[PDB]
């Protein structure tokens, strides 16, 4: 029950992988091969679907349809000084040698460095007036974005030079006399 | 034979007033108070209806 | 490759994190070496964590679509302000023909009456 | 033939009407409030961020293929036109 509910949202994580690779190893070889005849729109694109598809679907199976992400437990038991191929295996050849140190670093739940200057920022606006005015500001904000939506909403809903019966009176009136009493 | 070049330039000069009109609905609409909310509303029309005169 | 440097690293960085995110739920889906075990625990936020979110969430992404917008808008402006000024001289003093992609002109005088293949 | 050609910048002009709707109908609907269900809202904002900076660019350079596809027509207009031909070859 519950593990199928894990599974069905790891097993397309993890098909978001594939489309991962399949863009950037494409990038690899078209940079080195292709480096010239520069197209800013031509890789704008490519970062521009990047941004659109794989970071909906990721999200959309890490935030819905998903177990909770409190819940489950990421457990590392088995690591040997020796290569195991078992990791090779699933890996394809990726994260070499299976070094000791390099299963504690598989878990780099640590952030980058500025994450700490983020953070003392996040202590440091909380200093003066928080969640009190932008708050409010935030749901008149919301607000705007519904009268917005509903501006969209609202906004999202020759001669006859010739005269052929002109013409078919003009070829008949001077076949004969008709029109001229 | 100069009207059509004219009719050009009336679409090109025309899109700095379109930049323009979208800055201005958009600094107005950021602003927290409007009292000119016909001014903002008539600046997005103008820009909807004024890309289809174009 | 000289440049492109940064980029590709910078790439690698994402690829490694997703990689290690395959690997570990290609081991947690496989029954063996793994624990399966429900842990069904709170954290509680001191704060409203999806309203504090979208005190900075909204604010940031309409004022980052408002600095993208005016980063092309006055890229335009300037862009905009005679190469169709001498094309209408070849109109007028000879004559002119456009066939395939490239704009030619005879030479003979067929237009002035001269039978000369 | 020529109404091959005109039926291609026809279906090309009507690319570019349909480009600039697609593009501010998917800036403002992405815009939405959503309550959530096991989320874990730290990630989504910046994804919207991020989403919301390449499709006001999609507007930008939407504007530049106007800019180029009348130019496109504009050095096609030019070659052939009656509003003074006859008229300055015999003045």
């Amino acid at each position: 029950r519950e593990e199928k509910q894990l599974e069905a949202s790891l097993d397309a994580l993890l098909s978001q992988v594939a489309d991962l690779k399949n863009s950037l190893g494409s990038f690899i070889c078209k940079l080195e091969n292709e480096y010239g005849r520069l197209t800013w729109p031509s890789v704008l694109d490519s970062f521009a679907l990047l941004s659109g598809q794989l970071n909906t679907l990721n999200k959309v199976l890490k935030h819905e349809k998903t177990p909770l992400f409190r819940n489950q437990v990421i457990i590392p038991l088995v690591l040997s000084p020796d290569r195991d191929e078992d990791l090779m295996r699933q890996t394809e050849g990726r994260v070499p040698v299976f070094s000791h140190e390099v299963v504690p670093d598989h878990l780099r739940t640590k952030p980058d460095p500025e994450v700490e200057e983020q953070e003392k920022q996040l202590t440091t606006d909380a200093a003066r007036i928080g969640a009190d005015a932008a708050q409010k500001q935030i749901q008149s904000l919301n607000k705007m974005c519904s009268n917005l939506l509903e501006k969209i909403s609202k906004e999202e809903r020759n001669k006859q030079t010739f005269n052929p019966t002109d013409t078919n009176a003009l070829v008949a009136a001077v076949a004969f006399g008709k029109g001229l009493s | 034979l100069a009207n059509e070049r004219l009719r050009a330039l009336e679409d090109i000069e025309r899109e700095i007033g379109a930049i323009l009109q979208n800055a201005g609905t958009v600094i107005l609409e950021l602003s927290k108070e409007k009292t000119n909310e016909r001014l903002l509303d008539r600046q997005a029309a103008a820009f909807t209806a004024s890309v289809q005169h174009v | 490759l000289w440049p492109w440097d940064s980029v590709r690293n910078n790439l690698r960085s994402a690829l490694t994190e997703m990689c290690v995110l395959y690997d570990v739920l290609s081991i947690v889906r496989d029954k063996k070496f793994m624990t399966l075990d429900p842990v069904s625990q709170d954290a509680l936020p001191p704060k409203q964590n999806p309203q504090t979110l979208q005190l900075i969430s909204k604010k940031k992404s309409l004022a980052g679509a408002a600095q993208i917008l005016l980063k092309g808008a006055e890229r335009l402006t300037k862009s905009v302000t005679d190469f169709n000024s001498e094309l209408l001289r070849l109109r007028q003093h000879w004559k002119l023909r456009k066939v395939g992609d490239k704009i030619l002109g005879d030479l003979s005088y067929r237009s002035a009456g001269s039978l000369f293949p | 033939s020529k109404e091959t050609l005109l039926q291609s910048y026809n279906k090309r002009l009507k690319d570019d009407i349909k480009s600039i709707m697609d593009n501010f109908t998917e800036i403002i609907k992405t815009a939405k409030i959503e309550d959530e269900t096991q989320v874990s809202r730290a990630t989504q904002g910046e994804q919207d961020n991020y989403e919301m900076h390449v499709r006001a660019a999609n507007i930008v350079r939407a504007g530049e293929s106007l800019m180029k596809l009348v130019s496109d027509l504009k050095q096609f207009l030019i070659l052939n036109d009656f509003p003074s031909v006859n008229e300055a070859i015999d003045q």
